[PDB]
Parts: structure tokens; C-alpha cells; sequence
């Protein structure tokens, strides 16, 4: 009996159960019921002694404790860590039990469930349906999880079910009331298993004339007075809002395998609870698959800080209490949480999720035609264009115009729109999707037919956009890929932070090198830079940190002590007695930072002779990951090309998030030398590269690297010499200055300023400063910031500009990638004109011969007419700021301005011309421009 | 006394309830209609007679969650004929520090320095947590401003007090407690008792005289 | 649960009394004031144990006492006065004396009716109090309150010091006194001005000085070796010679275990003169180059230092050849 897990969920009431969800070959669904227990680690001697005896109790053989308590040491006499090994044994308790010094404490039941049966929680089983008897239609029980998921089988495809829906209430306020405001539309996109995708939307009777609902139902319209009297296949239906009620609450309860909706937890379905509890007096009712248990929708919160302060402000996310196996899906928690975009409406998430390219085809008065098509425009861009463009009505061109379509063709291949936009010049435009200029408001004070229809267009186009963006995140497989990476169930993937995503792959390796890490003491803690800023080719390290953990062996568990120094005259002793005693290349000893005073060496001693437990980790994410990339470099399917998009994207994010992991101090890898270590080693490895790439190059082979190729940590007989020999064109002159970076990058200043000319010089460079210059594990990798791209400050402080591999009639665009100017709740009049002030701006940064004299003038001329010509002309419109109202004095030296001119912009001037000084190498122009720009 | 639009009319209160009770008026208006839908208890005409006592001689707030489905009377775990379930329960798990055992009543209401809370302040008589829709609000709002007054709160609840911080939006001493009406009483293992006194001296109050309330 | 009422009751008793607590005290104040924000989002020297059941008992004869003040100077536990709520001096002293312990006596002549302290209030009460112990102390008890408003009597002058050395404070015990221009070995009471406090000799320095004792004077704005002087540092004989030197240490039990518990850097500043305090501040001051854990070379970038590398290449050496 075949079957394929969707979801796994467990049973909240008296019994505790744990049930599987899944799909066999055929499209039907199974539900298996487990019983759930509690799992405890203890050794043979506790075992023994155990009273009442344990449940179930099924042996582990020998694993090692270890103790991983960090004690500082002041003198060179370190005891060796207490590592005792021992027969343990895994108990399983129906009922909790309070068992002491018992081990493996921190691990949940659920990755035991799976990790002692041998269960992945997203595989495809053959289950020997000679264990599963039944309980009910549809439900098995299985009391011997180990030989029923017994024999494994590949993967195969299966149907899956849908609900996409969204609706909108009438108000005056901001935000409705379930009391005084009904809900006027409530559309669904049921995607039923057989793939039917059923569109239709639910209109409120109530808020029209009978005139105009004989007038609906005379054009296109359903007409529906009871429950059973409507059917999904019709797009348009009219109703009260009692039935409209009954209707969402009977498509609620049913066995979706998703029901996603966009901030739809907060809002949407606690809207429709509420206001069918007041109508009507009911409520949805999610059984259990065994129908032995019901529950009734109700949203609960869920603070998900890991640290809380005093008045501060935690994501609270909502979620629903089901308990059928539906995983009710928010894609606005889940954009929150993975993506950090500039805004999280579902207009701009939308407008910068589907884009594509338009051609003019033939203008006209206030009409324009685009079309897009993928032999033109980016491969595949076009396409999921054309797939949102089948409901949406309001096209958005390149920037601030929002044009309502007049007709639309969906090719087999592309699409051809027509817009009612003015005349535009240029040929081609970037079309993106979504920001509805609608008076919604407005639009609910003369409520009539025409209106109602328009609004449940607007709706369908919403509940819809939920799907569009579904399919884009690629969201189900993401949760295919977590639930199997992590070893947790498909429900619980993005519920949670790093700390309890790391814990099922690292209880599946503690499993293999058989140790136990205990700490039988408190930890202290001790702040630290929690983040950095700082301000030409880029070279960026191949995931630094984990190279780091690796290359050092750095772990809790592999730490041979902290030689710690009081003051001078003791650090000179303990460092010559740990040059001769801990000798490299099996001990490395890092001069990590103080502590706490008086104190001035803190040199931790780390073993390289056993792979750590956090280094082993971080080595099979890395090769897995690898192995993946692969992988997807030669799938041949679109759906292989997904899945294993998705497993390579899950190893990346668990390999991440495990330095962030050693300094937090409630963590399963908590190691605070570790930590420290690693954030010392990547730096020291950091200035290195920036010591030898200062380097000049002439009469080709030389590159200099200006410094000896002198390995940190401990010398190796590398063949240590600047001059090394390369394999470009004979004659050249190019220097590179200095190289700043921050932690994955070194920005490295060429003296050629032009592509063609830098991409071949970097490409064989960074051939040559990753097998010549680094050491083990250090590798390292290529891009371009064409022109001097604006560095106003620390990453996310830049444009786009990419010149990413080709140069040579390739496209680079220039929009932007800043994240930091393009929020409004600001000024309207100003400011914008940078999209002015831009083609200036970036044309004093693109000259390096006269750019000085022009750079240094332009500025000062333009600030200073810019101030006199709108004090004197009043010329700037009022459209935007564009930068993350206010009043200010202009009697001295809804947005609307006053008398004098110089109100409110005497402050972000300056900041302007604070933000810009950095790109340039003036050191008397430009600041003594900037302390007169004050007058 | 505001004069509300449904029952009942008009609501009296004590001097020190006006930094919030003009709010308090639009909030029930909103939700009244459907609130007298159906016959609660307390009856409309208590809803607020916890409204009435002041809140600068009192320090300590034993927040219930909800009334005595049972004919409750507007002021939290009273009773007319001291005859209810949590009630005596409490009296008689708090009769060891005071040391004695004579009671004919015991209601919080008459200990000076404490105020007995209720969190939502109805329920469909019968039921139990089934009017915290038409509260959450007014909850939350009444809460909030009891807290700004005082500076202890023991919330005599497992898991219905759960997010409580959340709701309220300034730091206030805010102890939690596990709810009696389990089986048990489940007071015994925990020392709730005695905690308020403690940490009713680090800004030097003084401690509740739990003896205070009994019946002589 | 009681656990939590164990932790919070310690938390209100250390609050009521931060002004005697020791550093652990503080810790546990820190540590707890912690742990119910997080829950509720809102010294002297060593005293002996035969002298510690003594003191335990002492505190109950009356219980309105929070500490013991014992006054810990010249390596003497000697008491002024037990703060008491109720308790008068002469019975917690009685009690002292059955026990076994110093309190000392006074002698002044009283007024009915209270003068105003000043020169002769002063220098007098000094010179009556008839107490053959090194302080400046004027002692007086007044009926009705236990508040302690002391007096005394000296002057702030100026005199150029003579060296860094010590006075035998005991048996074979030289504790650093450094000696008066006029001759006088003054008596420093604290560890803090009695290390080396001001080694500087010679230097004109302003200290409050009286007709025969004094205390030292901080300043307001701007702010001799060998192995003689290790043998006695920690007490096994006279010598001159590192063979009898280790010899002695093996034929000792305890004081084994006091060199096995110490570092060599400490050990070699404490035998010399300057434990800390200054000596790291310019340790640090300098390079330093050295070799088989013996210096060698240094560089400025006090007094004792030269004779201190002597003397610790020499503590390195016995501590070697005994370990």
C-alpha cells in the first residue's frame, strides 16, 4: 500500500496521538494514527534502577558524554575535558515522567518519533498494510511505526487540493467592525483534486435595490436564497449574508490540503467567524480525522522573539487551531519571515514579484498597446506575466502610472494588452502588476450595480493573486524540502526560528558519532557587534563561516582550553609555552578578544585532530547543498528543476544559520569560544586578502599582491612570493588599490575603470587568489559594480548597475537595489527630483579625468540655484519623496506648502550632500563645500 | 454616570474611572446590541459595579477571567451565600498563613488593598467564555487602565492568561497563577500565596492582609 | 512554587542590607533582580570558624543586628562596635570576651550637657582614650540612638618619604610601614594605602599627619630585595640560598599547598612589595623579552623591579625545580 506524506499533525486533547496525512498512487487520502509518546535518554545504570518500570525501552548502544562547559584557565596547566562513554538506552513514556539526570533533554518527541523509526517526514512509503488496521473510513491506526515504514519507495506525483480566497467588508473608519459593517464580496479559487480551478464570486444582496438585483440576474448573475442552491461553477453570484456566510463556513471545513490567503488569519477568517457568529449563532468545526475530537475556528497569536525587552514590539503572528491535516497557509507571515522587502502590502509585493517587458505596438489618444513575448523579453517572465494578467485589470507601467486595461490576449506564447494610459515615446516599458487606484471608500458611498460587479472583479483578482504568488515562492515545495532537510513535519516548517529547525540534523549526527554534549553549568554572557558598517571588482568568500568552523575545527566539544593572561609579562610566557606545547598544524590557537578585564589575551586552543560535531554539521550541509546544485544543473523535467531548486535553497538557509547559532546563548550549539573564534579567524582571513591585494601589475605575470603570500595562523611552505605568474595578455599597466570589504566581499580598486577590460583580469585573477593565495577551504568568487555604483554607506545602500558575467553586448540595467529610499508617510515636493538629480548624479561619479573640477562645481552650483530657483519660481510639482508631514520655519534663512519657499528642505539638503561624499577622492573640495553649503 | 444608549441607560462609576470610561461608552455601543441579544449574568443592570470601587487604596488585582456562569454578581468570586466552587476553595488554601479557620464569608472585596477583576465582564448564563467577542475590547481597555493605577496583578488562570503582556500596552508587575478550578486545586505545589507580599516591598507597600476579608 | 520563595526572600534580605554584602552578595542581587524581571516584567578579611560559631551566635543574642563589624587592621580582627538595633556594646562585648575576641575599652570624660567637637573636643578625646591600639579613634555611645558620628584630630602637611620598605608587624612578618621623614614607621591600616600606597621616596607628598601617628592623604586634583625577603614572606626561616630555600618548602606540609594554589607573578610581587595595584599598570607599560620563563629584558614605554625580575626568575627557578 503506496502512499506519499502530506502533512503531519498531532491531536491536542486528552489522548495524545499523532497523525500522517498522505496521499496513495490512485488520489485518495489516507490518515494513520500513531501513538505519541515522550522520549528519554538514559543510561544503562538509570535503566536499571527505574521505577515503575519504563513503557517501551529499546537500546542505543555505547555513545560518549561529554562535558562541553568552557572553564577559563590563567596559567598553561589545562585539565582535560571529562568524557565519560556509556550503554544507554531510549525510553518511551506515554505519560511525562520526571527522570533525573537524564540526557538529550533538548530534542522534541516529534524528530524522535521520526528519528528512532527511520522515518522521513515528506518520503513516499510502501506501507505493509499488514500492521495499519482500521478505525474508520479513511483512518488506520499503526502501533509499530518501525517495520510498517519499512520498505521505501521513490517519489511520485500526486493531486493536491486548493482554497485561495479573499473578501472585502463595507466601512467609513479605516478598518471595519464585525458589528456595524457587513462584508460586501467573498471570492474563493477552489482548485479542486482533479485540477477543476473553479473561480467565483459571492455578492451581498443586501446592499442593493431589488431594481438592480433583477437587473443582475437579467445580465449574467446567479440568484441564491438557500445552500444547497449554489453551485462553484457559476463566476458570479448573488446572496445574502447569512447564506454568503453558510457558504464560506461550508468551504472552510473542508479537507484542503492548503487554504492559503494573504494576512488572512488576522483578518480575513476572524472577520468571518465573528460576523457568522453574530448573524447566525454558528461556528466551523474542524474534526479530527478519527471524528473522535472537534474544535472551533479560533485565531491564536504566536510572539516569536527570542529575546524581549521592555516596550518593544515582537512579530505576533496568527495561526489557526485546526487539527484536520489542512495546512492553513498566511502568505503574508510567510513573506515577513523569509524575505526582507521594503513594504509588505500586497500591491508592491506584487509589483515586485511579477514583471515583465512591454514593445509599443500602436499608440493612440489615451490608449497604448504592449506586448510581451519570450523570445524578447527574460525567459519565462513573460509567461507568469500572462498567468496574472487573466484576472488583473490595472496595469502599473515602469513607474507611477497606473492604467486601467481596456482588452487583453493571452497567446499560446506572451500576451498583447491594451492600456489606457497617455501617449508615451519610448518603445518599450516595464510592465509590473498592481496598485489599483481605487476609492474604496468613495466607491461604498453610492453603492449601485456597475459598482458591485467592479468591486467583485477587484476581489477575484485578489483571492487570485494569492495563488499567483503561491506558485511563485514556490511554496510547496519548500515545505517538501524543509519537512525532510529538517526533520519536521510539513505544518511546523516555517513556524519557527533556526534554534528548532538545526535540532533534527543535529540529533540525526549526534546518532552517528554516538556523543551526548551536556553542560552541567550556567553560561554567562558577554555583548558584543552585532552588526557591521563600513563604505572596483568584488570578490566575495564561498559561505565564510562555515568554511571558518570547518577549516578551525571549531566546536564546543573540540575546545582544549582558554588560556587566559592577567596583564603584559604573563601573555609573553604563556605564549611561548603554547608555541612549543600546542604546536601546529593539529592545535590551532586564536587570540580571540578579551573577555571581560583586566584581561589581554584570551588564546583558545582548539584540536584539529577529530571533526567536531558543528564542523561535521556544517560539512554535510555544504557537500549536500553541492550535491543538489548539481543536480539541478542537469534536470531535465520542470518539476525536478523545482524540487531540487528548493533542496539546494533548504541547505542553504540550515547551513547559514548555524554561527548566528553558537552565540546564542539558549542554543543546542551554544560554545561562546566558538563563537568568538570563528568571527576572529574569518576576520584575520579577511585582512589578509586585503593586505595581499593592493598589489600593482605590469609586464603581465606580476601582480605583485604588494605584500609575501605569508599564511596567517602558522606558516606552511607554500611557496611564499608576491610575484606570481598569469596567463592574460603581455602588455598592462593596471594597479589595484586598497580593498576594504566587510565580511563577504573585498571590493578591490582597478585602475582601468571600464568593462572588457576588468571581467577577463578579475576572471583570471580570482583564478589565481584562490589556488596560489588561499589555503584549505578558502575559496572564492567574481562580480562587477559597473561605474561606481553609489557605496553610501554599509550593503543595502547601493544601485543596481549589474554587470554580473558578460560585457561584451550584454544589458546591464540601473534601477536600483537600495531598500532604503522608496517608502511614502514622508514629503511630496522636493525631493523626486532625484529621478532629476539622478542623471547628474551618476554622471559626476562615470567621468575620472574631468570628473573632479565637474563633480565639485556640479554640486555646488546646483544645490545652491536649486535653493534660489525655488525660493524665486515655485516650479517643483507635488508628487513624491521617495526616501524612509512635517513643518519647519521659513520666515528666516494632505501635503500643501505656504508663503516662502524654504520651509521644510533646509535639513534634507544637507543630508543629501552628507550621504554623497564617500565616492569620491577630494579632501578640501568637498568637505569645505559642504561647511558653506550651510550659508 | 454616562448615559449609554442600551442597558442599562446609564452607567455609574467612581471618580477614578474618567481617564477611560469616555471610550468605554462607544466600545459598548458598538457591541450592545447584540451583547442584550440574550440574558447574561451578571443580569445588564452589574454589568459595571466594579466601576464603583476606587482604585488609589488598592495595589493588588486577582483577575479572574470570567463571572460564575451561575448567577455571578458583578463583582468577581462574591457570594451571597458563600456556597460556589473557586471561591471557598481560595478561602481555604489562604486560611494557613492567617492561621485561622473561622469563616462564614470570604470575598475579596472586603480585603483593603485588593481588587477581585473580572476579565470579561459577562457570560451567557450557562456557559463559560462565550461572550469574549463582544469583550475583548472593553477587556482590555479596563484592564489596561486598572494596571496604570496599581502595581500587581495575579491572574488566577493556567493558559486562559497566556499573552497578557501582549495586551497591555505599559510594564506592570504582572505575576501569573494556575487556575484551581482544576482537580486538586493544584494550589499546594505552589506557593502563589505570600509571592504578592514580597514583591510588594521593593517599592515599599505593604503586604495584603489576606485575614482583612473573612467574616467575623 | 517554595523553591521560588527561597530565591526571592534571599533576593529582599541582600536588597535591605547592599551596604555589607560581599561580591557573590552583589552577584546574587544582579542575578536575581534578573530573574524576576524576567518573570514578573517588573568587606574585610577572613574571620576564623572557631571565631564564626562565636559570631553566629552573637548575631541572635540580639536580632536586630544585620552585620558584623569587625574592624580588620594590622592583621588584627579587632571590633569598635557591634551595630545593634537594640543590643547595648558592653554586652555584645562581654560576650566577645567569653568568646575570645578583641573590643576595646574607653576612656573620656563626659558633659552633661553636648559641646560642639573641636580642638581640644578633639585632640583631647585622642589622648584619653587610653587605648594602646594603632587608631585615630575617638569613640563616644549616646543614650537614645545608635547612630555613629565619629571624630578625630590631625593635620594635612607635607614631608619627603624615605623608602619602600617594611616594619616587623609580627614573628618573622615584615608588613610594609613606610617610615615618617621624621623617623616615625607610620601605621597604615588598609590594604589599599599599606601595599606600597605612594612607594615614592623622597617625594614631598601631603599626608594627615598628627605629633606621633597619622593616615595618608590622597590627592585631591592631579593623580631592597633579594631572598631574604622571600623567606619570611611566607615564614619557614632566614636564608641565602636556594637549595635550603626549596629544602625547607619540602620539609613543610601546608605551605607546599599554598605555592601549588599561586601563580609566580603574584607570589614574586607579593614577596616584594607591590602586589598589584600599580605594578600591571606599568607591566604593561613595558615590553618585555624573555626566554625559558625568565625575563630578561625590559623596557619603559616602581623602584622594585629590577631586584623584582631577580627575585621572580628566582621563584621560577624554585617553583621548577620543586614541581
Amino acid at each position: 500500500m503506496d502512499v506519499r506524506c502530506i502533512n503531519w499533525f498531532e491531536s491536542h486533547g486528552e489522548n495524545r496521538f499523532l497523525y500522517l496525512k498522505s496521499r496513495c498512487r490512485n488520489g485518495e487520502t489516507v490518515f494513520i494514527r500513531f501513538p505519541h509518546y515522550f522520549y528519554y535518554v538514559v543510561t544503562d545504570e538509570i535503566y536499571q534502577s527505574l521505577s515503575p518500570p519504563p513503557f517501551n525501552a529499546r537500546p542505543m548502544g555505547k555513545m560518549r558524554t561529554i562535558d562541553i562547559d568552557e572553564t577559563i584557565s590563567y596559567n598553561l596547566d589545562i585539565k582535560d575535558r571529562k568524557c565519560s562513554v556509556a550503554d544507554m538506552w531510549l525510553i518511551e513514556e506515554p505519560k511525562k515522567r520526571s527522570i533525573q539526570n537524564a540526557t538529550m533533554d533538548e530534542f522534541f518527541n516529534i524528530s524522535w518519533f521520526y528519528i528512532s523509526n527511520g522515518i522521513s517526514p515528506d518520503g513516499c512509503y510502501s506501507l505493509d498494510e499488514q500492521y495499519l488496521t482500521k478505525i474508520n473510513n479513511g483512518c488506520y491506526h499503526c502501533d509499530d511505526p518501525r517495520n510498517c515504514f519499512a520498505k521505501e519507495i521513490p517519489r511520485f506525483d500526486i493531486p493536491r487540493s486548493y482554497l485561495f480566497l479573499d473578501i472585502e467588508c463595507h466601512f467609513d473608519k479605516k478598518f471595519p467592525s464585525v458589528f456595524i459593517n457587513p462584508i460586501s464580496h467573498t471570492s474563493y479559487c477552489y482548485i479542486d483534486l482533479s485540477g477543476k480551478r473553479l473561480l467565483f464570486t459571492l455578492i451581498n444582496e443586501e446592499m442593493l435595490t431589488e431594481q438592480e438585483i433583477q437587473e443582475a440576474v437579467d445580465r449574467g448573475c446567479l440568484r441564491i436564497q438557500s445552500l444547497m442552491e449554489m453551485d462553484y461553477e457559476r463566476e458570479l453570484v448573488l446572496c445574502s449574508e447569512i447564506v454568503l456566510l453558510r457558504i464560506a463556513k461550508q468551504l472552510l471545513e473542508l479537507t484542503f490540503d492548503y487554504v492559503v490567503t494573504f494576512n488572512g488569519h488576522n483578518f480575513d477568517l476572524r472577520y468571518i467567524t465573528n460576523r457568522l457568529e453574530l448573524l447566525t449563532g454558528e461556528k466551523i468545526i474542524f474534526r479530527s480525522p478519527d471524528k473522535k475530537e472537534a474544535v472551533h475556528l479560533c485565531i491564536y497569536e504566536r510572539n516569536q522573539s527570542s529575546h524581549k525587552g521592555v516596550c518593544g514590539m515582537a512579530n505576533t503572528t496568527f495561526h489557526v487551531n485546526n487539527n484536520n491535516g489542512t495546512i492553513f497557509f498566511d502568505l503574508y507571515s510567510f513573506i515577513q519571515k523569509s524575505e526582507k522587502l521594503d513594504s509588505y502590502k500586497l500591491d508592491s509585493i506584487s509589483k515586485n514579484a511579477f514583471s515583465c517587458m512591454g514593445k509599443v505596438l500602436n499608440r493612440g489618444v489615451r490608449e497604448m498597446t504592449f506586448i510581451g513575448d519570450d523570445t524578447t523579453d527574460a525567459k519565462g517572465k513573460a509567461d507568469t506575466f500572462a498567468k496574472v494578467l487573466t484576472t488583473g485589470n490595472y496595469v502599473t507601467v515602469d513607474e507611477d502610472i497606473i492604467c486601467k486595461v481596456i482588452r487583453k490576449d493571452i497567446l499560446e506564447n506572451g500576451f498583447k494588452v491594451v492600456l489606457s494610459c497617455p501617449t508615451l515615446p519610448n518603445d518599450i516599458y516595464k510592465l509590473s502588476f498592481g496598485k489599483d487606484d481605487i476609492d474604496l471608500a468613495q466607491m461604498y458611498k453610492d453603492y449601485n450595480l456597475n459598482i458591485a460587479l467592479d468591486m467583485a472583479r477587484y476581489c477575484i483578482h485578489d483571492a487570485c493573486l494569492c495563488q499567483y504568488l503561491w506558485e511563485y515562492y514556490g511554496v510547496e515545495t519548500k515545505t517538501d524540502a524543509g519537512a525532510a532537510t529538517y526533520v519536521l513535519p510539513q505544518s511546523m516548517v516555517f513556524e519557527y526560528r533556526a534554534s528548532t529547525i538545526i535540532k533534527g540534523p543535529l540529533l540525526k549526527l549526534l546518532l552517528e558519532t554516538k556523543t551526548i554534549l551536556v553542560r552541567s553549568e550556567t553560561k554567562q554572557k558577554f555583548p558584543y557587534e552585532g552588526g557591521k558598517v563600513f563604505a572596483v571588482l568584488i570578490f566575495d568568500y564561498n559561505s565564510l563561516y562555515p568554511n571558518v568552523c570547518i577549516f578551525g575545527n571549531l566546536s564546543p566539544e573540540t575546545l582544549v582550553g582558554v588560556v587566559v593572561s592577567t596583564n603584559r609579562l604573563e601573555e609573553e610566557i604563556n605564549n611561548q609555552l603554547l608555541l612549543q606545547k600546542y604546536p601546529p598544524p593539529r592545535y590551532i590557537t586564536v587570540h580571540c578578544e578579551p573577555r571581560l578585564p583586566n584581561l589581554i589575551s584570551e588564546i583558545a586552543i582548539f584540536d584539529r585532530s577529530i571533526e567536531g560535531t558543528i564542523p561535521r554539521l556544517l560539512r554535510t550541509f555544504l557537500a549536500e547543498r553541492a550535491r543538489y546544485k548539481k543536480m539541478l544543473k542537469q534536470a531535465t523535467s520542470s518539476t525536478e528543476k523545482a524540487i531540487y531548486d528548493s533542496m539546494q535553497y533548504t541547505y542553504k538557509i540550515v547551513a547559514n544559520s548555524v554561527y548566528g547559532l553558537m552565540g546564542f546563548r539558549n542554543s543546542a550549539l551554544y560554545s561562546y569560544a566558538s563563537a568568538k573564534s570563528c568571527t576572529s579567524i574569518g576576520r584575520r582571513m579577511i585582512l589578509y586578502l586585503e593586505s595581499v591585494l593592493n598589489g600593482a601589475e605590469l609586464s603581465n605575470g606580476m601582480l605583485r599582491f604588494a605584500n609575501t603570500l605569508s599564511n596567517p595562523f602558522y606558516m606552511d611552505d607554500r611557496d611564499i612570493n608576491p610575484i606570481v605568474k598569469t596567463s592574460l595578455p603581455i602588455d598592462y599597466r593596471f594597479r589595484f588599490r586598497s580593498v576594504y570589504g566587510d565580511t563577504d566581499s573585498v571590493f578591490t580598486e582597478i585602475d582601468s575603470q571600464d568593462v572588457d577590460k576588468s571581467i577577463e583580469i578579475a576572471k583570471e585573477l580570482e583564478r589565481l587568489i584562490n589556488s596560489r593565495v588561499l589555503f584549505n577551504n578558502f575559496k572564492i568568487e567574481f562580480e562587477a559594480v559597473y561605474k561606481n555604483l553609489i557605496m553610501q554607506s554599509k550593503k543595502k545602500y547601493t544601485t543596481m548597475k549589474y554587470s554580473a558575467s558578460s560585457n561584451s553586448k550584454s544589458v546591464p540595467e540601473r534601477i536600483n537595489k537600495g531598500t532604503s529610499e522608496t517608502r511614502r508617510d514622508v514629503s511630496k515636493f522636493h525631493k523626486n527630483m532625484i529621478k532629476t538629480y539622478k542623471t547628474r548624479l551618476s554622471e559626476m561619479l562615470s567621468e575620472g579625468r574631468m570628473n573632479s573640477n565637474q563633480v565639485c562645481i556640479d554640486i555646488l552650483r546646483s544645490l545652491e540655484t536649486d535653493l534660489r530657483s525655488e525660493f524665486d519660481s515655485r516650479s517643483s510639482p507635488l508628487e513624491l519623496f521617495m526616501l524612509s508631514a512635517y513643518i519647519c520655519p521659513a520666515n528666516v534663512p494632505s501635503f500643501k506648502l505656504g508663503s516662502n519657499q524654504r520651509i521644510f528642505y533646509e535639513v534634507y539638503f544637507k543630508r543629501l550632500t552628507s550621504e554623497i561624499v564617500n565616492l569620491l577622492d577630494n579632501k578640501v573640495l568637498c568637505i569645505s563645500f559642504f561647511q558653506r553649503m550651510f550659508g | 454616570s454616562v448615559t449609554i444608549s442600551h442597558a442599562p441607560y446609564t452607567i455609574t462609576y467612581h471618580d477614578d474611572w474618567e481617564p477611560v470610561m469616555s471610550q468605554l461608552v462607544e466600545f459598548y455601543n458598538e457591541v450592545a446590541s447584540w451583547l442584550l441579544r440574550d440574558e447574561t449574568s451578571p443580569i445588564p443592570d452589574k454589568f459595571f459595579i466594579q466601576l464603583k470601587q476606587p482604585l488609589r487604596n488598592k495595589r493588588v488585582c486577582v483577575c479572574g477571567i470570567d463571572p460564575y456562569p451561575k448567577d455571578g454578581t458583578g463583582v468577581p468570586f462574591e457570594s451571597p451565600n458563600f456556597t460556589k466552587k473557586s471561591i471557598k476553595e481560595i478561602a481555604s488554601s489562604i486560611s494557613r498563613l492567617t492561621g485561622v479557620i473561622d469563616y462564614k464569608g470570604y470575598n475579596l472585596n472586603i480585603i483593603d488593598g485588593v481588587i477581585p477583576w473580572n476579565y470579561y465582564l459577562s457570560c451567557k448564563l450557562g456557559e463559560t467564555k462565550s461572550h469574549a467577542i463582544y469583550w475583548d475590547k472593553i477587556s482590555k481597555l479596563l484592564l489596561q487602565h486598572i494596571t496604570k493605577h496599581v502595581s500587581v496583578l495575579y491572574c488566577l488562570g493556567k493558559t486562559d492568561f497566556s499573552n497578557i503582556r501582549a495586551k497591555l500596552e505599559s510594564p506592570v508587575t504582572t505575576i501569573v497563577g494556575y487556575h484551581p478550578a482544576a482537580r486538586d486545586h493544584q494550589f499546594e505545589k505552589d506557593r502563589s500565596f505570600e509571592i504578592i507580599n514580597v514583591l510588594l516591598e521593593l517599592d515599599n507597600k505593604t503586604p495584603i492582609n489576606w485575614a482583612q476579608g473573612f467574616i467575623y | 512554587s517554595s523553591a521560588d520563595l527561597t530565591n526571592l526572600k534571599e533576593l529582599l534580605s541582600l536588597y535591605k542590607s547592599l551596604r555589607f554584602s560581599d561580591s557573590v552578595a552583589i552577584e546574587k542581587y544582579n542575578s536575581l533582580v534578573e530573574w524576576g524581571t524576567s518573570t514578573y516584567w517588573k568587606n574585610s578579611f577572613q574571620i576564623p570558624d572557631e571565631i564564626r560559631s562565636a559570631c553566629n551566635k552573637v548575631l541572635d543574642s540580639d536580632n536586630g543586628i544585620d552585620f558584623l563589624r569587625f574592624v580588620l587592621l594590622n592583621n588584627r580582627w579587632i571590633m569598635e562596635d557591634a551595630i545593634s538595633k537594640y543590643q547595648s556594646p558592653v554586652n555584645i562585648f562581654k560576650l566577645a570576651s567569653e568568646y575570645g575576641l578583641n573590643i576595646p575599652n574607653y576612656l573620656e570624660i563626659e558633659i552633661e550637657e553636648d559641646t560642639l567637637f573641636d580642638d581640644e573636643l578633639y585632640s583631647i578625646m585622642e589622648r584619653s582614650f587610653d587605648d594602646t591600639f594603632p587608631k585615630i579613634s575617638i569613640s563616644y555611645i549616646k543614650l537614645g540612638e545608635l547612630k555613629r558620628q565619629v571624630v578625630d584630630f590631625f593635620k594635612f602637611s607635607f614631608m619627603y618619604i624615605e623608602s619602600i620598605k617594611v616594619d616587623r608587624i609580627g614573628d618573622n612578618i615584615f608588613i610594609p610601614s613606610v617610615i615618617t621623614k621624621s623617623g616615625k614607621k607610620i601605621l597604615v591600616k588598609d590594604v589599599d594605602h599599606l601595599i606600597r600606597s605612594k612607594v615614592r621616596e623622597h617625594t614631598f607628598v601631603k599626608v594627615k599627619k598628627k605629633n606621633t601617628f597619622s593616615i595618608l592623604y590622597d590627592y585631591d586634583g592631579n593623580g631592597i630585595a633579594g631572598l631574604k625577603q622571600l623567606t619570611n614572606k611566607l615564614d619557614i626561616n632566614e636564608c641565602a640560598t636556594v637549595d635550603e630555600l626549596v629544602d625547607e618548602i619540602n620539609k613543610s606540609g601546608t605551605v607546599k599547598r599554598k605555592i601549588k594554589n599561586q601563580s609566580v607573578f603574584d607570589l614574586s610581587r607579593e614577596c616584594l612589595g607591590y602586589p598589584e595595584a600599580d605594578f600591571i599598570t606599568l607591566v604593561n607599560n613595558m615590553r618585555f623579552k624573555i626566554e625559558n620563563c625568565k625575563v630578561v629584558n625590559f623596557n619603559i614605554e616602581y623602584g622594585n623591579f629590577n631586584q623584582f625580575v631577580s627575585i621572580f626568575n628566582t621563584v621560577t627557578d624554585v617553583k621548577k625545580r620543586l614541581f
